[PDB]
């Protein structure tokens, strides 16, 4: 046994924070280290995000 | 190959330490804001050939090869250092002088300790820092006020329209902890403790080593720029050179993989 | 571990309600008002 082949893979994801912005917009939002919002996906399903 | 993996760390250490830097000077009018400095500290060594000893009088250099592996941050520590006093002639501010931290009651229950002084009276009288989250003692202030004072050791009170008399209202004593250095940072001037430090003792000021209170004034940040400019430099110069590293090694490695 | 900030930003501001010096204008219909309170 000698062959060995390779195929690419990708974990999920690196959840670190990234940088911020002021805005003074009254109603944008960040959040905690891992705080996420939830939203209604166009299949019913709740989704979350950043 | 190692070298690309040992220059990214590098840039990597760089870059945070930029970035530290860059976190210091954006801050630096803030009130009762602490600076900081990221330590960095090797990573471990892998020992190829064993330095054999010869001991054979011909003063030989040792045969030993040693790998190392790279660099990482380890830590963050900030200097409790007493900063400049800056005054308002606010009615309402106070300047610790000396060590301790006022405790502030978060919305989840929780408590956390801050030193900036800047509080506010609410709708209801309680007075809170300038937020909204109320400072945990739980003092409050009655209307019709002619003049609100803090005394030097934590007792606030208060004078009214006659009696030629002031009435306390309450006092305002502070939380002290073994080792300050190891509390966890949040946004809003606020640090909480954690395993790193020990557990708070509160007192009033004036006693168990606790620093008395200045009304009037607030403490303003212990922020150098004198040695920030420097160590800026210092970064870029390093960062550039780390980029020379990687330039110079993906070209040997190009031209390895010519043939 | 350590910790990476992340900026300032301004959170409030406050105003000075202390008692300012008096100027006279010798006009009957000019009201100083010594201490707190507001005209409705």
């Amino acid at each position: 046994a000698t062959r060995t082949l390779v195929t690419a893979s990708t974990p999920g994801a690196d959840m670190t924070p990234g940088q911020l912005d002021y805005t003074s917009r009254p109603l944008d939002v960040a959040l905690q280290q891992d705080g996420w919002l939830v939203v209604q996906a166009a299949d019913g399903a709740e989704g979350y995000t950043r | 190959i190692s070298s690309l993996w040992i220059a990214k760390t590098g840039l990597d250490a760089q870059q945070t330490n930029m970035d530290v830097i860059a976190n210091n000077l954006a801050n630096v009018s803030t009130n009762g804001f602490k600076r900081q400095r990221a330590v960095f500290e090797d990573l471990l060594y892998q020992t190829i050939r064993q330095p054999g000893a010869q001991s054979s009088e011909q003063t030989t250099l040792p045969s030993g090869l040693q790998i190392g592996t790279g660099v990482r941050p380890v830590a963050t520590e900030r200097l409790h250092s007493q900063g400049n006093l800056s005054q308002t002639n606010n009615s309402k501010d106070v300047a610790i002088k000396g060590q301790g931290f006022f405790q502030v009651m978060l919305p989840d229950g929780t408590s956390a300790y801050t030193r900036d002084g800047s509080f506010q009276v609410d709708q209801n009288g309680q007075l809170v820092t300038a937020g909204g989250f109320q400072v945990q003692p739980a003092i409050t202030i009655p209307a019709n006020a002619l003049s609100i004072t803090i005394g030097r050791d934590g007792v606030v009170s208060v004078t009214q329209q006659g009696q030629a008399a002031p009435v306390q209202v309450g006092q305002l004593n502070l939380t002290t902890f073994m080792n300050d250095t190891g509390l966890e940072s949040i946004g809003e001037n606020l640090y909480i403790e954690t395993q790193s430090s020990g557990a708070p003792n509160e007192s009033t000021p004036g006693l168990n080593g606790a620093g008395l209170l200045y009304q009037g004034y607030v403490e303003t940040s212990n922020v150098n720029v004198a040695e920030e400019l420097v160590n800026m430099i210092q970064v870029q110069r390093a960062y550039e050179i780390n980029s020379k590293a990687v330039s110079t090694t993906d070209q040997m490695l190009q031209k390895l993989t010519q043939l």
